[PDB]
């Protein structure tokens, strides 16, 4: 699947993703590739998942959403 | 930002018990639409339009918003130019925590509260969960929290923390000196999250696109009972105050987030040589240059000229060669100076960044070319010999000719 016709050797890193670049143009035989340098990060994010302790069970909720049933869930909602 | 606003309610009766805030908000001139957080007809973009210019979340304890309100959708909404306000009580729910983690502010656990044992109001449930925050530990920027003096405020919410070396985040209201955030029922085993004066109560963000976001961390801060209560710490001898001073702070916060109090705008810039009126192409080296910019501030509903004591101009190539203070004349900040000896492509960066104001940034590119071959100094006095010499020999040659061809032998 991945093969370099010059360096007759299969590439080791099949999947690569960019963080500050994006592909702008790529010629027909992939001879010349032009990338676009994006704008700086809109806002900073946390490097880690927010704090989760083991004192109370997490009990993560399940998606429960189709392309037909688009209705969310609220814990503190008065039932009818 | 436009006046249309969306309110995400929790039980649809919350509007009744938050009536005062919304009546004020409408009186300022916003169009409020109240929906329930789980509503199938709920959406922000429709064919890339952003049909709601402001967003307000007063629905803590949500796990999935109704419709296509993801957390990536609200993130794209903040990246588009909108301004959100989110309030969260002691039942957080996952997507509010995740929105906080997207902006850079980390909420605490879902069952935690800002517990303080020295600053609890008399009107408490015996858990000391209600926390009376003083007006001392505030941000001290009059664009955000208003000009007047405020009475001690009331708070009942989850304590968040923000990165100390974070350039974008703000801290509108930190906790007290002894307040800690941990489960009120369970004993303290781990190190509690945000244990001291780094407990944040109200925390704001001013993004790179100038999108104002406020995390309030307590819904009851905006309530109708806390606008009209009476506050006094339960420590003996403490004074009793008639009004909680919560209303003025809430109004100032609401005005800041929805682009009404502190806004700056950059008008037309103009550079030209001293004595001319049109910008030349390719200034020469060491040429008098005049730079003029107009900055406007949104006062009430109209744009007025800006006061602006400290505003700096940078003339950069890769790193600044000249930095000067712009000076006000007429209605524009204008400065005249000289171009340095180095030739190249130089650009003017006027970047005004302040605590509370918007981020102003205007950079214009200009090329400083060296002297032409005609603009070199000529007929200098120091070289009057050499000139002489050359011409002397010319004269000599001519004389020589008249004496070399018509010479008479003897
Ligand atoms: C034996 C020879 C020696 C060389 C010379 O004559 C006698 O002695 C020079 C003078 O110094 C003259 C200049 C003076 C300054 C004056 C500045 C004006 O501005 C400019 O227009 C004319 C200018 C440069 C003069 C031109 C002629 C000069 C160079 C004269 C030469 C031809």
């Amino acid at each position: 699947p991945g093969f370099d016709r010059t360096r007759n050797a299969e590439i080791g890193n099949k999947d690569i993703k960019f963080k500050h670049l994006e592909e702008a143009f790529t010629s027909e035989h992939w001879l010349v590739r032009i990338y676009k340098v994006k704008a700086p990060d809109n806002r900073e994010t946390l490097d880690h998942k927010p704090r989760v302790t083991n004192i109370f069970p997490k009990q993560k909720y399940l998606s429960k959403k189709t392309t037909k049933r688009k209705r969310g869930y609220i814990k503190n909602k008065l039932v009818f | 930002s436009g006046p249309r606003t969306l309110v995400l309610l929790d039980n649809l009766n919350v509007r009744e018990t938050h009536s005062l805030f919304f009546r004020s908000l409408k009186d300022r001139g916003f169009e409020l639409t109240f929906k329930t957080a789980d509503d199938p007809s709920l959406s922000l973009i429709k064919y890339g339009e952003f049909l709601y210019d402001n967003l307000i979340i007063f629905s803590p304890s949500v796990e999935d918003f109704g419709g296509n309100i993801n957390v990536e959708t609200i993130s794209a909404f903040i990246d588009g130019g909108g301004s959100v306000l989110v309030a969260a009580s002691s039942d957080i729910g996952d997507p509010l925590r995740e929105l906080g983690s997207e902006c850079g502010i980390e909420f605490d656990e879902e069952k935690t509260a800002v517990i303080d044992h020295h600053n609890y109001d008399i009107s408490d449930l015996g858990q000391h969960t209600l926390i009376v925050a003083d007006t001392e530990n505030l941000l001290k920027a009059p664009t955000i929290v208003g000009k007047s003096s405020l009475n001690p405020i009331l708070f009942r919410g989850v304590g968040m923390v923000a990165d100390p070396d974070n350039p974008l985040v703000l801290d509108i209201l930190t906790g007290s000196s002894t307040s800690y955030s941990f489960f009120p029922d369970k004993p303290i085993t781990q190190y509690p999250h945000a244990v001291g004066k780094n407990t944040l109560l109200i925390a704001g963000l001013q993004a790179r696109n100038n999108a104002r976001v406020i995390f309030s961390g307590s819904l009851d801060f905006f309530s109708d009972s806390f606008f009209n209560s009476a506050v006094q710490k339960a420590a003996p001898g403490s004074q009793r105050y008639s009004q909680t001073g919560n209303y003025e702070l809430a109004v100032a916060l609401s005005r800041w987030v929805f682009k009404e109090e502190g806004v700056l705008r950059v008008g037309p810039v103009s550079h030209h040589r001293v004595g001319e009126t049109a910008p030349p192409n390719a200034y020469t080296v060491t040429d008098l240059v005049e730079y003029s910019i107009v900055i406007q501030q949104l006062s009430n509903g109209k744009w007025v000229p800006f006061d602006g004591d400290d505003i700096q101009l940078e003339f950069v190539r890769i790193d600044p060669f000249v930095r000067t203070f712009l000076k006000k004349k007429g209605g524009k900040y204008s400065v005249q100076f000289k171009l340095p000896d180095v030739y190249g492509v130089f650009q003017f960066k006027v970047d005004y960044n302040r605590l509370g104001y918007t981020h102003l940034y205007s950079s214009t590119q200009v090329s400083v070319r060296p002297l032409q071959h005609t603009q070199y100094e000529r007929f200098i006095p120091s070289a009057y010999p050499y000139y002489a010499s050359a011409f002397s020999m010319m004269l000599g040659l001519f004389i020589f000719s008249i004496v070399f061809l018509h010479m008479k032998e003897k």
